[PDB]
């Protein structure tokens, strides 16, 4: 466990001015601990964690975006 | 660069005259447009 | 027929070569200038007339 | 902030607006001993009434004039490079603020918990208070805690914009369709006015950037009361 | 299959030919080759052939030199380089 | 008889001669302009109102000094005069393609003055930065014809520069190296090279900038997987490029006029005077981001972009100090075209150590966008490139016209010239310290004084070409012809007479190697 | 052929002084006055 | 007179002519995008086919007629032509750093993957090979032409570049069969942008060289080209093994790799 | 080198065989696929400025066959 998340950490693999891939990867990290916790049908929030990552660090409005082509079916990450 | 002297020698009224002209050609239509920037604004 | 016409293309005439060969390249130059200064007219009204708005 | 009849640079609140305020203080030096040299030998070397206009030695002094500006050279570059390492380290931050430039007012996103978000726009010139600064003020200022690493993510939705406070040492491109690192720190409370560097339209001018800095405890009841 | 293409010795017409017909015995009238018959004594000067009055020379007077020094010459007898003072002559019968 | 002259003609000199009237024109529109900006910034508040038409006036400010003016009169007028002159050649190689690339130019210049009168102007800067310049904030047909304007200019660049790299490699009497041809033959063909290395690059920015604009790909935009820095890349690649090919032809004519007046018979150190301009040419490729250190790059790019910026700070180090050591015990012979040549010395050192300031990547995360930058180009720019065409021009004069000028209204133009563009551009440093930054139509109080000051400077300048006119009239109002010039066997140019024939070079140089 | 000399080598005549200081008055102030009448029509426009 | 071996050339409009036809098709690009008249655009491309025609006309006029091409005169058109050759070599690199910078790092928008979702690329081996295949025999049957053309035997130039001038014919045609039979089009992102831009400035190249090829065709024909001064045909040699080697490069670069 | 003949029959022997026989495995590999069903992705089918020519909606090279437009197929 590693909550008590108070803000995100320094990543040492993106570490450079470009934050994009963090949060992109962050969010299909998420959703594949999603898809992998309904196929194994254990614990699905010990990875809440991650979603929490997401929610610090890209907008409101490409989350917002990515849920809704997520909803209706038009998400080009593989998850 | 040495010269030949002036085959039509300009006298100092005439290069006033120029020099007048360049400027009063030069401020008419500027300075008649910067007269008024405000009318242009719908006044 | 090549040395012929290198023979004709010897000037001894005071005339450049696009006017040299006598009728058909003077008459096919003369509306060639003339439908350009007719587009580049027609390109200084279309441009007045985009530049105005309506 | 910007003071009538300034010369030099804003003064330093963050760290790194001291190293950078000390290194152009350094490179100005270097820059005034080169014009003075330049000055120096051209007035020199004109007024002199000896004359030499005969064959002279093509090449006896080329290795100095090329050794000595290499020299000024990394002179000034070692410690542009070791700045230049020192923004981009392990910052380890506290905060996380998200700010997306619309066209033409910024947004303000504090969503690492209890999802915040807010829209500064101008203060207009006619609707000023008594005492405000002209073309600088804002609706909403950006509240940030004292002395603190705060990661900054900086994009826009539309168009190139520029975040930049110059008293902090910040200026960073607002792109669409990515996401920018500033880690942003303070030494002093107060008020920190910047404005866009990049031109975004018809009303570029008209877009500020006010940062209030302040206490932990009064940025958490300022964090409790907005939401 | 035989021939067929022109050779450009009886095709060829006009000012390529002349200069053809002129390099075919070594001569160059019309100045693609750097010229010949140094030698900078006034006995024997550097003979310049043209077909006027007075022809621009450049002298490289030491070698290794970057600027050319340039100067009318005109018909009569030699007259020479204003540095190094090598004798130029003018014969203006060529074509 | 006046159509097969000028409009139809096929020598050289002519067309340098309606290069330079083309040139006078076009800086004469790109001064009233600059006095637009400086008429805006002059008092606080909207004279003109929005930021829009603002920011139209900046961009055609930008755009017609830079491709109108120097680029024409500069490169293709003095090449065109000068380099069958000195090589030797009777006329250019290709006179057809020089004639068609000149009349390229004013379809060029229409197409520009047409895109500031369409109903929203491209007011978007002289980089054409997406999505500012896209179809959804600029959506009409201005940013277009800008394109276009910009794809005739290259084209014309592109054809002049094939024409003088030929003209200059091959049109050489056949006894002579390309090391003993004369210092503005080089700087022109270095420029000839860099310009079509460099113009396709920008041709291709544009040309995807205007597929995205009206053919719908997604070159640029994000929301089609695009990307805005591709585009910054590809305009900075040609545009560094693009900024020495502003300079070079400059150092060629400041070397001609300071190895004449000097009284010297070569300047010193051609063989370093050449490596220095290799140098710069070569390097000039490889330093674009510097252009881009705000924009979140990789900070190793960066550290190599800063490091590279030096190795192209040091030759031209070498290339001033040559100049110092030719300046070096000479018969100095005080001429208007001497003050040009030292005043283009200074300040061009000057705004060369502007450069320096800026070229660390750190105090440029600082300077980036304000008008330290403004002052660091327009330092070089409308001070060493105007200070080098006005030495040229005035050097020149006799040659081109036949007529000499008055030399005390040359000088009285000097230093008229001289304090108000001094008294212009001194301030915007400290503008750009205290951080007002660029495209601004109105600044808070702060920077009220400094712009203030700035602005009365730009009149100043503006009094200085109204008496550069003044400058020509007199010569034309005096008729004044030569005796002969001194020097004349070094330079091959003065030697033909003032003005020379139309045929020149029917008997060509004599010039052996054995 | 076309004529040789000082001030024939240009597209238009110098024979005359004050001819040409008007022509050249209303060439370089057409030159200046054409970005002033664009700003004078993108106000009158909008 | 004249000495110089280098030509003189008489007062010639089609500089004039040639500038303002290009004043013509930008406006006409701007009339067409925005106001939709296309009568201005086709004024201007018949304003530069007449041009150019009377050109290039003017060119063998005055090279093989009047005989004024000395060899300084086409070593100076080889050198413009290479420095021709060379622009455009840096026009389809600046294209390929854009295909190379979108292909490299795929973004967020893409998915973060390259062929992005949703799009079925052209598998190589099918008649993208056989254009690779045709190009490069194209390019071989005009070495042969060439050989044929030195060596001084007619018929077999006659043979070799009437086969050069149908392999580019059916080229050109075979790749506008794949325009109409592919499965994605312009707006299908940066992939379809990047792909359709390449294609077909490298097709409007390969048009040109066609037309270049055909105009030579009938110059040899009429016997202008004799054993040894034939710079005409030796510019087609350069500009279609140009074309050749831009193909090579997008063929590795767009087709095969990434698909 | 700079032979004549050998380059005919390099012609005749690698060049117009070698266009013969892939032209004939693009014959036996002259086969289409079906039709791949149809989602509305958002970065593909890009319309911002309609197009000049004819409608607006139609590329210069659309095909109805297996081209797609921004609302569905057609029919
Ligand atoms: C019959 C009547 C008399 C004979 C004709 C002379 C007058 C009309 C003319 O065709 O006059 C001749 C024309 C010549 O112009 C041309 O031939 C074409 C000019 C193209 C300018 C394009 C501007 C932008 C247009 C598109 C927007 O003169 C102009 O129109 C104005 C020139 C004024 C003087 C300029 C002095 C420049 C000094 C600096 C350079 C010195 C160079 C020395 C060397
Ligand atoms: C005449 C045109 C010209 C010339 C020559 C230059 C020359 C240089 N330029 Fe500049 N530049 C521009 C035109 C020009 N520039 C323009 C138009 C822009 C604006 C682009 C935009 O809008 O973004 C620009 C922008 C620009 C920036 C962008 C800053 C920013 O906005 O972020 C930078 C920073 O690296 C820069 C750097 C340089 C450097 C380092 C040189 C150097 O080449 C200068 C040469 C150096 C010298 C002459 C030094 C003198 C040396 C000696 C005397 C020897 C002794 C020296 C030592 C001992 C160290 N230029
Ligand atoms: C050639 C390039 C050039 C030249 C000469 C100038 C000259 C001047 N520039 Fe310019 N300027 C730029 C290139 C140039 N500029 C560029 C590229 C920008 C960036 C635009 C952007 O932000 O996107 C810029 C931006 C710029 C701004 C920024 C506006 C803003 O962003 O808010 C300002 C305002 O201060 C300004 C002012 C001036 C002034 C007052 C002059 C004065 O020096 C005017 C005096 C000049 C002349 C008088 C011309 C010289 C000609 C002659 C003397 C006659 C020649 C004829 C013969 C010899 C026959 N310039
Ligand atoms: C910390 C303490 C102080 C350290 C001081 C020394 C630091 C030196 C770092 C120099 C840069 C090294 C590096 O990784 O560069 C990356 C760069 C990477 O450049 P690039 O080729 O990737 O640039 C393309 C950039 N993108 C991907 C954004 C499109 O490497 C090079 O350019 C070449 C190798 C390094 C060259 C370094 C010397 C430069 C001067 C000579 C040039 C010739
Ligand atoms: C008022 C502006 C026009 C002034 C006209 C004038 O005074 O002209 C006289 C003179 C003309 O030149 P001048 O000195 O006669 O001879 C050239 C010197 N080598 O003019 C000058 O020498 C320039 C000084 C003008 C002072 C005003
Ligand atoms: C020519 C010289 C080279 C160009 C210098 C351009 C930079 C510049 O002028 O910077 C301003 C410089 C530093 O400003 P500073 O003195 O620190 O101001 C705060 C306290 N007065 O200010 C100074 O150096 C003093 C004022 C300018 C002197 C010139
Ligand atoms: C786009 C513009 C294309 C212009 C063009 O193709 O010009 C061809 C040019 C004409 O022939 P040119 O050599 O200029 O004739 C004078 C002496 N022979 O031909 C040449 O100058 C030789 C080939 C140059 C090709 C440049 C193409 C751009
Ligand atoms: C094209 C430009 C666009 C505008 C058109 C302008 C047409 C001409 C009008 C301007 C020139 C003119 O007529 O100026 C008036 C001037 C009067 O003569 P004035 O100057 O008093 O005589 C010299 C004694 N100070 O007249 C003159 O100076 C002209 C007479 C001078 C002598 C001419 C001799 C001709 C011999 C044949
Ligand atoms: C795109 C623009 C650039 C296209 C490529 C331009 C290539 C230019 C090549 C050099 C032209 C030139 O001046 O060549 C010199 C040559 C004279 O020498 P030559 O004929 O070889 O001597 C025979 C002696 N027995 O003269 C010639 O060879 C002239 C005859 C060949 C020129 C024909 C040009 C045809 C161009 C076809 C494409 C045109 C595209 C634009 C117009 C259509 C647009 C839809
Ligand atoms: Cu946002 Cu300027
Ligand atoms: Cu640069
Ligand atoms: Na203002
Ligand atoms: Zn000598």
């Amino acid at each position: 466990k590693i909550k008590n998340y108070k803000t995100a950490p320094f990543d040492s693999r993106f570490p450079n001015q470009n934050q994009t891939k963090n949060c992109w990867q962050n969010y299909l990290d998420f959703h594949r601990c999603e898809k992998a916790m309904t196929a194994k049908g254990g614990d699905v929030s010990v990875c809440e964690w991650y979603r929490r990552v997401y929610k610090s660090l890209c907008p409101v409005s490409w989350v917002s975006a990515w849920d809704d082509r997520i909803a209706e079916g038009t998400f080009p990450g593989k998850i | 660069v040495s010269a030949k002297p002036a085959k039509t020698p300009t006298s100092a009224v005439e290069q006033a005259v120029g020099i007048s002209a360049i400027v009063v050609g030069f401020m008419v239509p500027a300075g008649w447009v910067l007269a008024h920037l405000e009318s242009y604004k719908k006044s | 027929k090549v040395p012929e016409l290198q023979k004709f293309f010897q000037k001894a005439d005071g005339v450049p070569i696009h006017l040299k060969r006598g009728l058909p390249d003077q008459m096919l130059y003369r509306t060639t200038m003339a439908l350009t200064l007719g587009g580049t007219i027609y390109c200084l009204i279309a441009l007045y007339m985009a530049s105005q708005p309506r | 902030m910007a003071y009538p009849f300034q010369l030099g640079l804003q003064d330093a609140t963050s760290p790194i607006m001291e190293e950078l305020m000390n290194f152009h203080d350094h490179t100005l030096m270097i820059v005034f001993l080169i014009s003075s040299l330049v000055l120096y030998i051209i007035s020199l070397m004109l007024t002199t009434k000896l004359t030499h206009t005969s064959t002279m030695d093509a090449q006896e002094v080329e290795t100095i004039w090329t050794i000595l500006p290499a020299v000024i050279l990394i002179m000034i570059a070692l410690p542009s490079l070791r700045i230049l390492y020192m923004m981009d380290e392990i910052n380890n931050p506290v905060l996380t603020v998200k700010t997306m430039g619309h066209q033409w007012y910024w947004s303000y996103e504090y969503t690492d918990y209890e999802d915040l978000c807010f829209d500064s726009y101008m203060i207009p010139t006619n609707d000023l208070k008594p005492g405000e600064l002209r073309l600088l003020e804002v609706d909403n200022r950006v509240v940030l805690p004292m002395e603190l690493p705060i990661r900054m993510l900086i994009s826009s939705e539309d168009v190139l914009h520029s975040w930049a406070v110059p008293s902090l040492g910040l200026k960073t491109d607002a792109i669409p369709g990515r996401l920018n690192q500033a880690t942003v720190t303070s030494n002093r409370p107060g008020l920190f006015y910047g404005q866009c560097s990049e031109i975004c339209g018809s009303n570029h001018s008209f877009m500020p950037i006010v940062l209030e800095m302040v206490p932990l405890k009064y940025f958490e009841n300022w964090s409790a009361s907005m939401i | 299959s035989g021939g067929g293409v022109p050779t450009d010795e009886e095709q060829a017409t006009g000012l390529e030919r002349e200069i053809m017909i002129a390099a075919q015995k070594g001569l160059d009238p019309y100045n693609m080759l750097p010229p010949k018959a140094a030698s900078g004594t006034k006995e024997d000067p550097n003979l310049v052939p043209s077909i006027s009055n007075k022809r621009i020379v450049g002298c490289i007077c030491e070698e290794d030199n970057c600027t050319v020094i340039w100067f009318w010459l005109h018909k009569g007898e030699s007259q020479r380089c204003p540095n190094c003072g090598t004798h130029y002559k003018l014969v203006p019968h060529q074509m | 008889m006046f159509i097969n002259r000028w409009l139809f003609s096929t020598n050289h000199k002519d067309i340098g001669t309606l290069y330079l009237l083309f040139g006078a024109w076009a800086g004469m529109v790109g001064t009233a302009l600059s006095i637009l900006i400086r008429a805006e910034l002059g008092q606080p508040g909207a004279l003109l109102g929005d930021d829009q038409i603002y920011n139209v006036i900046v961009t055609a400010h930008a755009f017609v000094m830079i491709f109108f003016m120097v680029m024409p009169m500069m490169i293709g007028g003095f090449g065109n005069w000068l380099v069958p002159l000195m090589i030797g050649a009777p006329d250019m190689a290709f006179p057809r393609m020089n004639n068609m690339s000149f009349w390229l130019l004013p379809p060029s210049f229409l197409l520009l003055l047409a895109s500031s009168m369409v109903e929203a102007g491209a007011g978007t800067g002289w980089t054409v930065y997406p999505p500012l310049a896209g179809n959804l904030a600029h959506a009409g047909a201005s940013v277009d014809l800008t394109i276009f304007s910009l794809h005739l200019a290259g084209v014309s660049s592109i054809l002049g520069a094939i024409n003088f790299i030929t003209t200059i490699i091959n049109m050489k009497p056949p006894a002579m190296t390309q090391y003993q041809t004369p210092l503005f033959v080089w700087s022109v063909l270095i420029t000839a090279v860099l310009l079509l290395l460099s113009l396709p690059v920008l041709a291709a920015g544009i040309t995807m900038l205007l597929t995205d604009r009206n053919l719908n790909t997604t070159f640029f935009d994000p929301a089609g997987g695009g990307d805005p820095i591709l585009y910054q890349h590809l305009f900075w690649f040609f545009g560094h490029p693009e900024v020495y090919i502003l300079i070079l032809p400059g150092f060629g004519i400041i070397s001609h006029v300071v190895t004449y007046y000097s009284g010297k018979k070569e300047p010193f150190g051609y063989m370093g005077m050449v490596w220095a301009m290799m140098s710069i040419g070569f390097l000039g490729f490889i330093v674009w981001a510097h252009h881009m250190f705000t924009v979140g790059l990789d900070v190793d790019t960066r550290a190599y972009f800063t490091s590279a910026t030096m190795i192209i700070a040091i030759p031209t180090g070498v290339k001033v100090f040559s100049w110092l050591a030719t300046l070096h015990g000479g018969n100095i012979k005080w001429s208007p075209a001497m003050l040009w040549a030292l005043g283009f010395i200074f300040l061009f050192t000057v705004g060369g150590l502007t450069g320096i300031v800026l070229s660390n990547s750190s105090l440029d995360i600082v300077l980036h966008d304000t008008y330290y930058v403004v002052a660091h180009f327009h330092y070089v720019l409308s001070m060493g490139a105007v200070f080098a065409i006005m030495a040229g021009f005035v050097h020149w004069f006799p040659l081109f016209s036949g007529f000499t000028l008055d030399d005390t209204w040359a000088k009285a133009h000097f230093a008229i010239m001289f304090v108000g563009v001094n008294m212009t551009f001194f301030p915007q440093h400290f503008l750009g310290l205290s951080g007002m930054p660029r495209r601004y139509s109105d600044y808070p109080d702060a920077y009220t004084t400094w712009n203030t000051v700035s602005s009365m400077g730009s009149f100043i300048s503006l009094t200085a070409v109204l008496i550069m006119i003044f400058m020509i009239w007199e010569a034309f109002a005096s008729k004044r012809e030569v005796m002969s010039v001194s020097y004349a066997s070094t330079n091959l140019e003065w030697l033909h007479g003032c003005p020379p024939p139309y045929h020149t070079f029917e008997e060509p140089t004599y010039v052996k190697v054995k | 052929h076309y004529e040789e000399g000082p001030g024939k080598n240009l597209p238009f005549s110098v024979e005359n002084k004050w001819r040409l200081l008007a022509m050249m008055t209303v060439y370089f102030g057409s030159g200046f006055a054409a970005p002033f009448f664009i700003v004078r029509h993108q106000l009158l426009k909008k | 007179h004249q000495t110089h071996a280098y030509h003189m050339v008489n007062p010639s409009p089609w500089p004039l002519t040639g500038a303002f036809s290009a004043l013509l098709l930008t406006s006409g690009l701007v009339m067409w995008f925005h106001y939709n008249s296309i009568t201005l655009l086709t004024l201007g491309l018949l304003t530069n086919i007449l041009t150019m025609y009377q050109w290039w006309r003017d060119v063998i006029r005055e090279g093989t007629y009047q005989g004024h091409h000395t060899p300084i005169v086409q070593k100076g058109l080889r050198y413009g032509m290479i420095l021709f050759i060379v622009s455009e070599v840096f026009f389809f690199a600046g294209f390929f750093w854009a295909f190379y910078h979108s292909s490299l790092v795929p973004t967020h928008d893409l998915g973060g993957c390259w062929p992005p979702t949703g799009i079925s690329p052209l598998n190589p081996l099918e008649v993208p090979l056989l254009n690779t295949s045709v190009l490069l025999a194209s390019g071989v049957s005009i070495t042969w032409a060439h050989h044929s053309l030195m060596e001084g035997k007619r018929n077999h130039m006659n043979q070799a570049l009437l086969i050069t001038i149908m392999l580019g014919l059916y080229f050109t045609i075979l790749q506008a069969s794949e325009y109409f039979e592919t499965s994605f089009s312009i707006s299908d992102g940066i992939y379809g942008s990047t792909f359709f831009m390449a294609t077909g400035f490298h097709g409007l190249h390969v048009i040109i060289g066609s037309t270049f090829l055909i105009v030579c065709l009938l110059r040899q024909l009429k016997f202008h080209f004799t054993s040894k001064h034939h710079f005409g045909f030796e510019a087609a040699a350069w500009y279609w093994h140009f074309v050749d080697v831009v193909w090579l490069f997008l063929y590795v670069s767009i087709y095969w790799w990434g698909s | 080198g700079a032979g004549a003949n050998t380059w005919r029959l390099l012609t005749f022997v690698l060049a117009l065989p070698g266009v013969a026989l892939c032209s004939l495995n693009c014959w036996m590999h002259a086969g289409h696929h079906e039709r791949p069903e149809f989602i509305p992705y958002h970065h593909l089918r890009i319309r911002t400025k309609p197009f000049a020519w004819g409608d607006g909606n139609h590329t210069l090279f659309h095909n109805p066959h297996v081209n797609p437009l921004p609302t569905g197929y057609e029919h």
